[PDB]
């Protein structure tokens, strides 16, 4: 019942610093531990540091002060990282996670992406020709957009694409399959949301 | 800085075949956790204090080890499971994770269902044409593509991205992305797609007229 | 307070819970805990179980006053804690006095 939420995703520009946090919600522990951990491009794992945030006690791995600060506001349950000076290595998914004894939960990560080039907002554009639809979503700057359809009464058969980057720009494609039948009869759209921008796109799907 | 080696860094099963993965230690730790990571998600306490299931875990796995040797097994491979697996040291600082083990499943070969798709209007009236070949469905991972411009090759353009494995009936999907300038797309005609596989022993085909 | 002894620094010792999470919360908070104890001279206890009992009250007590008006503060996770690493602390405190002094 316990859930932890993290911030939403940051573009930063080097040499600037941001604050990340993460809310502890429903909680009643009294002493946990909240970790800090990196991801580096999908793979690569470590930890920064930890605060248990009932009375003061900090941890820190080596490599990441001078870099990281924890703290906590104990009247909010919120913990903080600050991440101070920033540079492209920095781009990463940050991760909380509390444990207390059997009882672990992980934060949905925050995405930040430090680099100098400008939050553009995707445009997106509808495939049309069971059967196969899809949403390209083009030229879009920073890291995520989220793909919906028909808000999320659309999840069997949905297959959304990695996003990968041409010219500092990233492109996804999502494709769904629905009945023969249910198309065109029944109204498909393609839901695009890209957080940095704060643009939330709907797009239907019509017969070409 | 105790360092955590896995093995092997990838692996295949069938289904219902036991696979242990192995986490060595540089130095003794007292116990070890392991995480689940599947695509997209974060991961997730899999195995605590050596041998513990996390709430919600199936029996089906389980953990062992002592000083610097400890395994992951899953008595029967199930296609829920292919992910990647880390371990993780609590022993000194600083807490350090191994570098994954990536778990696939072997299943039977599938085609893939490919579709084509022209620029919509929107695209074409601000700049560009974008043309976009799904393909969808299919097992083995290795596939590649070839487009078509009325029967030229073009290799200069063109974005392709995988899925990872599904969860489910344990395919893979690609998508690839010709894009293209609108003159250079209303100065043709005939747009092919067009992938090599395993599965079929000659291309599969799918192509519009503009 | 006049009454006590105070002894010397000691390294304090790691203990083991049965847990990693417990193994890890006293390594990382153990800088907290006293690392000296108070006791009441040898020539009150007939057993080493008494001396250990009283050292180990005497030493939590003024521990947790000194550290209060600091600012400090301790879960009850704590004072469990500190009475595992007191009690091994007292007993070294008793074998100071019985044996190398």
């Amino acid at each position: 019942e316990v859930q932890l939420q993290q911030s939403g995703p940051e573009l930063v520009k080097p040499g600037s610093s941001v604050k990340i946090s993460c809310k502890a919600s429903r909680n009643t522990f009294t002493d946990y531990n909240l970790d800090w951990v990196k991801q580096s491009h999908g793979k690569t794992l470590e930890w920064i540091g930890n605060v248990y945030p009932n009375n003061g006690v900090t941890g820190y791995n080596q490599k990441f002060r001078g870099k990281a600060t924890l703290t906590v506001d104990k009247s909010s349950s919120t913990a903080y990282m600050e991440l101070h000076s920033l540079t492209s290595e920095d781009s990463a998914v940050y991760y909380c996670a509390l444990y207390y004894y059997d009882v672990s939960y992980w934060g949905q990560g925050t995405l930040v992406t430090v680099s100098s080039a400008k939050t553009t907002p995707p445009s997106v554009y509808p495939l049309a020709p069971s059967v196969t639809l899809g949403c390209l979503v083009k030229g879009y700057f920073p890291e995520p957009v989220t793909v919906t359809w028909n808000s999320g009464s659309l999840s069997s058969g949905v297959h959304t694409f990695p996003a990968v980057l041409q010219s500092d720009l990233y492109t996804l494609s999502s494709s769904v399959t629905v009945p023969s039948s249910t198309w065109p009869s029944q109204s498909v759209t393609c839901n695009v949301a890209h957080p940095a921008s704060s643009t939330a796109v709907d797009k239907k799907i019509a017969p070409a | 800085q105790i360092v955590l080696t896995q093995s092997p860094a990838i692996m295949s099963a069938s289904p219902g075949e036991k696979v242990t993965m192995t986490c060595s230690a540089s130095s003794s730790v007292s116990y070890m956790h392991w995480y689940q990571q599947k695509s997209g998600t974060s991961p997730k306490r899999w195995i605590y204090d050596t041998s513990k299931l996390a709430s919600g875990v199936p029996a089906r796995f389980s953990g062992s080890g002592s000083g610097t040797s400890y395994s992951l097994t899953i008595s029967s491979m199930e296609a829920e499971d292919a992910a990647t697996y880390f371990c993780h040291q609590w022993r000194s600082n600083p807490y350090t994770f191994g570098g994954g083990t990536k778990l696939e499943i072997k299943r039977a070969d599938a085609a893939p269902t490919v579709s084509i798709f022209p620029p919509s209007s929107e695209q074409l009236t601000g700049g560009g044409a974008s043309v976009v070949c799904f393909l969808n469905n299919f097992y083995p991972k290795d596939i590649n593509v070839k487009w078509k411009i009325d029967g030229s090759e073009r290799q200069n353009g063109v974005l392709n991205s995988w899925t990872d494995q599904d969860s489910k009936d344990s395919t893979y999907s690609m998508s690839s992305t010709l894009t293209l300038t609108k003159d250079e797309y209303e100065r043709h005609n005939s747009y092919t797609c067009e992938a090599t596989h395993k599965t079929s022993t000659s291309p599969i085909v799918k192509s519009f007229n503009r | 307070l006049g009454v006590y002894m105070l002894g010397s620094a000691m390294s304090r010792p790691i203990i083991h819970f049965g847990s990693d999470y417990e193994d890890r919360y006293y390594r990382e908070n153990m800088h907290r805990y006293p690392n000296q104890v108070y006791y009441r001279p040898m020539d009150e206890y007939s057993n080493q179980n008494n001396f250990v009992h009283d050292c180990v009250n005497i030493t939590i007590k003024q521990h947790t006053v000194t550290t209060t008006t600091k600012g400090e503060n301790f879960t009850e996770t704590d004072v469990k804690m500190m009475e595992r690493v007191v009690e091994q602390m007292c007993i070294t405190q008793y074998e100071r006095e019985s044996q190398a002094y």
